[PDB]
RNA sequence: CGCUGCUGCAGUUGAAACGCCCGUAGUUGGCCCCCCGCCGCCACGAGGAAACGGGAGCGCUCCAGGCAGGCCCGUUGGCCCCGCCGCGUGGGACCGCGCAGCGGGCGCGGCGCGCCGCCGCCGCAGCCCCGAGGAGAGCGGGCGGGGGCACCGGUACCGGCCGGGGACGGGUGAAACAGGAUGAUCCCGCCGAGACCGCCGGCCGCGCAGGCGCCUGCCAAGACCGCCUCUGUCAAUCAAGGGCGAAGGCCGGGGGCUAGAAGGCGAUCAGACACCACCGUAUUCCCGGCCGUAAACGGUGCCGCCCCGCGGCCGGCGCGCGCGUCCCGCCGGCCGCCCAGGGAAACCGGGAGGCUCCGGGCUCUGGGGGGAGUAUGGCCGCAAGGCUGAAACUUGAAGGCAUU
RNA sequence: GUCGCGGCGCGCCGAGGGCCCGACGCCUGGCGGAGAAUCAGGGUUCGACUCCGGAGAGCGGGCCUGCGAGACGGCCCGCAC
C-alpha cells in the first residue's frame, strides 16, 4: 500500500533532492565542538570555503566535492 | 539545456521549503546587512558573500533572516556593482582567453570557445540593456573589454 | 517535424504549400504552363494539318506489328505530328498532304499502348471523320 | 522547454492508466490543468487530485478511477464558432452521447455540452473521453 | 582602404606586366624582404634589410647575416638546432 | 563504381561543353 | 537491412579510430572492425620442446613462449577460416567458440 | 488523391534531417496577481440591391417551370444567405502588454468640474510574487587519446661507414625483372635523416562535428557531480549572415624516410596497357593561405514531457555497514537485451513508443521513374570544382523489407 | 490650378519615404466582385456574357458643345490601314 501523498522518509532520501514530492535541501546546517574552544561553532556539511575555529588561525575545514572532511576534534551534526 | 555546449545535467542546490530564520541564530536582520555590506565595502563578487555568510555564519539564506536579495541589500546601501557579476566574470572568462589566443595562433578550438562565449556576453548585453540595469551604450567590444573588466 | 502549428504562423503554412505544391508533376504539367506554350495541341481538343508523310511505326515489344501511322504538320502552330490512324488498313483512306483532323489519344499528351512516340492519333481526313469511313458510313 | 504543460501532464495520466498505477504524479502545475482536472473529476474520468503546493511551480498527485479512455491538448488553442463546435466534437469525439471537448469561455472553462445550452464560442483547451 | 582587393597588394607597381605567377611570387618575397622582423637582442620588431643576407636592428645596432628575404630561414633554423643537439650531446 | 564513374563522365562532358562555348565565344 | 546492431565495428561514443593493417592483406580497417585475436603460443614445437630441455646446459631453463596479437581483415579472416559465417540466430549469439 | 496533408502526408531502410556549430529577423515561449485598462477572442445586435443557393405557399395536364393564383393574411410572393475582418454592446476564461508611490486640502476655486501647481500634510502595511528536475554566473573536488604551443624518448623501415665470413640473394600461387666474388644476402658494432607513436587499446573515455595516443612540461578551456552560493526569464529553434570541416587536390616555401595516384617494367591471359612481382614521380610530413566535399551514416535534426525489466562500463556524490575500490542508492553519459507499444517488415523499444483514439514548440527536406544535378542565369574558387537549379521530351514501372 | 482636397503643377526649404511581416523590379493565353463547377467536413477550381462597378471604342494625343463626355454611330491632329 503506497499513497504518494505520504511518501516514506527513508526511501524519500533515496530520491534526488528535485526528484523528491517537496524539493527541499539534501545538508543539514552541522554544530562542530572546537578543539581551542568548548563552543559549537554551526558549519554546513557541504562547506567549502576554508571555516576557521574562533581564535585558532588554520581553517579547521579540509573541503572536497562533497561532504567537507574535518581535521581537529569536531562534532557530528546540528547541537 | 546547456546554452552553447549539448550536456544535459541537473546539479542545481534545493531551496528549504519552510522559509524559516535560522532557530540556532545570533544574527539580526540588521547585524546580516552589516556584514554583506561590510563585504562589499572590502569589495566580493555577491556569489562570495553568500558562501562567506553561509560558512564563516551559519545564514543558510539571506532571505530567510531578511526578505530580500543579496544584490538588492547592496543596492540599498549603494554599493551596488555597475556591471553584473554574471556578465563581468563572462567578460573576464573572455578576456583570458584572447590573451591566450595571442601565444597559440593556431589553437581553432579556443576560438570556437571565444565565439561562445562572446555570444553568452552579447546575449547577456541585450537583456541587461533591456531591464535598463545596463546603459543603452553599454557595449561588449573587444578593445573596450580589457578596460571595462578592470 | 512540427509541421510549424502556431497561431501566428499562418505565412508559413501558405508559404510552404505554394512551394512544395509545385513537386507533384501533375499539378506541375497543369499550372506551370510549359505544357501550354509546349503542346502541339496547345489548350485544343483537336487540330486541322497536312500529312508530312504516310510512314508505319513498329511496336514497341512484346508486341510486334507495323502500326500504319502519319506525320502531320499542323496549320496553328506548324509543329510536327506524329498521329496514328486507326481502325484495320484506314491509312489507305487519307492520301500524302490530306486535309485531317488529329485528337490526343487520350493519355492527356502521354503515349496510349505500344505505338512509340504517339502523342496524338487521326480523328478526321478531308473532312470525313475515320470510323465514318471504316464503317462506310460515309464514304471518302 | 515546456510550452504545453497541460499536454505533458495529460500524456503522464493516459501512460499511468495503460500500466493501470492509480496515482500519478504531475511535476509541472497549472490553473489550467487544475481547472482541466476539476472538469473530469466532477463528469467521474479521474477521482480525487491532491496537489503537493512547493515554494516554486508545485506538483499534483492524481488518484485515477480507471475509468479514462484517452484525453488530449489542441495546439495551438483554436477560435471554434459555437455553430461549429458540433464538427469539433463529431470528429475529435467518438459518439454525440459520450466524451467531453474542454472549452475556455469569457464565462468560464466549460463543457461542450454547457457551450452548446448558452450557445457561446470560444477556444479549446483539450478533449477528455 | 583595401585599394588593391587581390593579391596585388606589393605588386600593384607591376601592374599589367609579368604574368599572375611572377607577382604571386613577388607577393612573398617582397612582402617578406620590406618586413620588420624581432631582433635577438633588441626583442623588439625592428630588424630591416639592408641589402641580400644582411639585416640591422635599427634600435640594437646590430648587423646579423641572413637569409636573402627573410631574417631567418628555415633551413638554419633546423641547422642551429642540429648543431646545439651534437653540441650538447658531445660535451 | 558505376555511379562514381559516371560522375566523373558527366564532368568531362561539362568541362567540353564550358571549354567550347569559350571557342565560340 | 541492417545485418548488425554493432555494424561491424565496436567503435561507440567515437567517430575516428586507428587504422592497422590485415596481416596477411596488408590492408588498413579500423581497429575496432579487425580480427583481434591473442596467441601466446611457445617458440618451439611441443615435441622440439622434450628434446631441447634435454640439450640445454643451463638449469632451469624453461621453452621462452612468443606473444601475438594477430588482425586480420574480415575478407582475410573468412577465407582462412579464423571466423565463420554463422546463422541468423548464431550471428546474435557471441562468445569464444 | 489523407498522391499537397489546417483538419490530415512522409524523411532508419521505398523520395527525403542541412557535415557540424554560433547566430539576426521570424516563430515559439514555466508557473504566477482573481476583479481595470487596452488587447486579441467569443456571443449579441444595428446598417448596408436583387437574381443566386435554400425554402413557405401554389396542380404549368405531369415536369423542367413560374410567383403565381383564387370566390382570397390588407390574397400571396414569407424567411435565411450583401462573412459585413467596419460599427455599437456585453463578458473576461484564455491570450499579449501597462513606465510613473498614491492620496487630503488649498479648489466647486470664470455655468459642474477636471487639469496644473502649492502645501509632509499625517492619511497608505506607502514599495521585492517566487526561486522553474528553464537558463546564465560562483565555489569545491575529482574527470578524460579534448585543443594549441613547447620539449623529447623508442624501436622499426631506409640510407651510410667498418669488421667477419662466404655463394647465391630476392620475389612468388609458381615464376620472371632488378641485387651479388668491385664479396651481396647474413651477423654485429656504430652513424644520419625523415616518418610513426606498437603490444597496453576496450559494448574505455573526451571533443561542436571533422576528429583525438612518445616524454606529454604550460597555456587557456569544457562537460559532469556536489551545494540552504548568486542572477531572476536573462529561454528553445532558426532564414539572412558567420565560423569550423577527413581524405584527395591546389598556390608557394621547408622537407623527403616509408609507402606510393602517374609512368616504366616483369609475368598472367585470346587481349590485358588489370588483378600479382619489381622500380618509381606527384603525393604522404611541416608552415602560410585556398578548396568546402565524403556511405561527413545512428543512413535516424534540435529543445522538451512521461514511459519495464535485466545487466555491463566510465565520471562525481551520498546511504550504510566490519571493513571491502564491498553493498546500496542518486546518478551525467556510453551500452547490450526486451514485456507491452509501434511498424510493410527487417527491426526500434534511453524509440522508430505515448498516433486514424491522428494536434508541445522550431527549423530543414521529399512527392512515380528517367532526362538531370544536365541546360541557363547568379554567387564563390587560382583551378579542380562547389552552391543554387529547370524545361522540352520520354516512359510502367523503378524501389523497400520479407518468403520459397 | 481645379467643382474641390492634395506634389495636383510651380518656385523655395530640408532629408526623407519604402523593405526577408518579401519592398522594388519583372511577368500574367490578369477585368473585378455578385456568383459558377465539383463536392461528408475542410478544401479545390473558375470568374468573357445576364446584375453591379470599372475600362475602352484601330492606335496615340488634343478639344469644343453641354447640367454632365477629355464623347469617337462629335470634332481636330500625329500614326497605321
Amino acid at each position: 500500500n503506497v499513497d504518494l501523498l505520504y511518501p516514506d522518509p527513508v526511501e524519500e532520501q533515496r530520491k534526488h533532492k528535485l526528484k523528491r514530492l517537496v524539493q527541499g535541501p539534501n545538508s543539514y546546517f552541522l554544530e562542530i565542538k572546537c578543539a581551542g574552544c568548548q563552543d559549537i561553532v554551526v558549519v554546513y556539511s557541504h562547506a567549502n570555503t576554508p571555516v576557521f575555529c574562533p581564535g585558532c588561525t588554520s581553517q579547521i575545514s579540509i573541503p572536497t566535492g562533497g561532504k567537507c572532511a574535518f581535521t581537529s576534534q569536531v562534532e557530528r551534526y546540528r547541537q | 539545456g546547456r546554452m552553447h555546449a549539448p550536456g544535459k545535467g541537473i546539479s542545481r542546490s534545493a531551496i528549504p521549503y519552510t522559509r524559516a530564520p535560522a532557530p540556532w541564530n545570533k544574527y539580526t536582520p540588521e547585524d546580516v546587512c552589516e556584514q554583506i555590506y561590510k563585504l562589499a565595502k572590502k569589495g566580493t563578487p555577491p556569489s562570495q558573500i553568500g558562501l562567506i555568510l553561509r560558512d564563516q555564519f551559519a545564514i543558510g539564506q539571506v532571505k530567510n533572516v531578511t526578505g530580500s536579495k543579496i544584490v538588492r541589500i547592496l543596492k540599498a546601501k549603494g554599493l551596488a556593482p555597475e556591471i553584473p557579476e554574471d556578465l563581468y566574470c563572462m567578460i573576464k572568462k573572455a578576456v583570458a582567453i584572447r590573451k591566450h589566443l595571442e601565444r597559440s595562433r593556431r589553437d581553432k578550438d579556443s576560438k570556437f570557445r571565444l565565439i561562445l562565449v562572446e555570444s553568452r556576453i552579447h546575449r547577456l548585453a541585450r537583456y541587461y540593456r533591456q531591464a535598463r540595469r545596463l546603459p543603452p551604450t553599454f557595449r561588449y567590444k573587444s578593445d573596450q573589454a580589457a578596460a571595462l573588466l578592470a | 517535424s512540427g509541421k510549424t502549428s502556431g497561431l501566428y504562423t499562418a505565412r508559413k503554412l501558405r508559404t510552404i504549400r505554394r512551394i512544395q505544391r509545385w513537386a507533384d508533376k501533375r499539378y506541375r504539367k497543369a499550372h506551370l504552363g510549359t505544357w501550354l506554350k509546349a503542346n502541339p495541341l496547345e489548350g485544343a481538343c483537336m487540330a486541322r494539318g497536312i500529312v508530312t508523310q504516310k510512314i508505319g511505326i513498329s511496336a514497341k515489344q512484346p508486341n510486334s506489328a507495323v502500326r500504319k501511322a502519319v506525320r502531320v504538320q499542323l496549320t496553328k502552330n506548324s509543329k510536327k505530328i506524329t498521329a496514328f490512324v486507326p481502325r484495320d488498313g484506314s491509312l489507305t483512306y487519307i492520301d500524302n498532304n490530306d486535309e485531317v483532323l488529329v485528337a490526343g489519344f487520350g493519355r492527356a499528351g502521354r503515349a496510349v499502348g505500344d505505338i512509340p512516340g504517339c502523342r496524338f492519333k487521326v480523328i478526321k481526313v478531308a473532312g470525313i471523320g475515320l470510323l465514318a469511313l471504316f464503317l462506310r458510313k460515309r464514304e471518302k | 522547454v515546456r510550452i504545453n504543460v497541460l499536454r505533458d501532464a495529460l500524456k503522464s495520466i493516459c501512460n499511468a492508466q495503460r500500466i493501470g498505477k492509480k496515482q500519478v504524479i504531475v511535476r509541472p502545475s497549472s490553473k489550467v490543468i487544475i481547472e482541466f482536472l476539476q472538469l473530469m473529476q466532477k463528469n467521474g474520468y479521474i477521482s480525487d487530485f491532491a496537489v503537493v503546493d512547493n515554494h516554486r511551480s508545485n506538483r499534483i498527485v492524481v488518484n485515477l478511477i480507471g475509468r479514462l479512455n484517452k484525453a488530449g491538448v489542441i495546439s495551438p488553442r483554436f477560435d471554434i464558432p459555437a455553430n461549429d463546435i458540433e464538427k469539433w466534437v463529431v470528429n475529435l469525439l467518438p459518439s454525440r452521447l459520450f466524451g467531453h471537448i474542454i472549452l475556455t469561455t469569457s464565462q468560464g472553462i466549460m463543457d461542450h455540452i454547457e457551450a452548446q445550452h448558452r450557445q457561446i464560442g470560444g477556444k479549446v483547451i483539450g478533449y477528455f473521453y | 582602404m583595401a585599394k588593391r582587393t587581390k593579391k596585388v597588394g606589393l605588386t600593384g607597381k607591376y601592374g599589367t606586366r609579368y604574368g599572375r605567377a611572377a607577382r604571386k611570387q613577388l607577393l612573398k618575397i617582397e612582402t617578406s624582404q620590406k618586413a620588420k622582423y624581432t631582433c635577438p637582442f633588441c626583442a623588439k620588431d625592428k630588424v630591416r634589410r639592408t641589402a641580400c643576407g644582411i639585416w640591422t636592428c635599427r634600435s640594437c645596432s646590430k648587423t646579423m647575416a641572413g637569409g636573402a628575404y627573410s631574417l631567418h630561414t628555415e633551413p638554419a633554423n633546423a641547422a642551429r638546432a642540429t648543431i646545439r643537439r651534437l653540441r650538447l650531446a658531445r660535451e | 563504381m558505376r555511379a562514381k564513374w559516371a560522375k566523373k563522365r558527366m564532368r568531362k562532358l561539362k568541362r567540353k561543353r564550358r571549354h567550347m562555348k569559350a571557342r565560340s565565344k | 537491412p541492417v545485418k548488425r546492431r554493432n555494424n561491424g565495428r565496436s567503435k561507440y561514443n567515437c567517430g575516428h579510430t586507428n587504422i592497422v593493417r590485415c596481416q596477411n592483406c596488408h590492408r588498413c580497417v579500423p581497429k575496432d572492425k579487425v580480427i583481434k585475436r591473442f596467441t601466446i603460443r611457445n617458440i618451439v614445437d611441443n615435441t622440439i620442446a622434450d628434446d631441447v630441455l634435454n640439450a640445454c646446459v643451463i638449469q632451469g631453463f624453461a621453452i621462452p613462449k612468443l606473444y601475438n596479437k594477430v588482425q586480420y581483415c574480415v575478407s582475410c579472416s573468412i577465407h582462412n577460416h579464423i571466423v565463420r559465417v554463422r546463422s541468423r540466430e548464431d550471428r546474435k549469439i557471441r562468445t569464444p567458440p
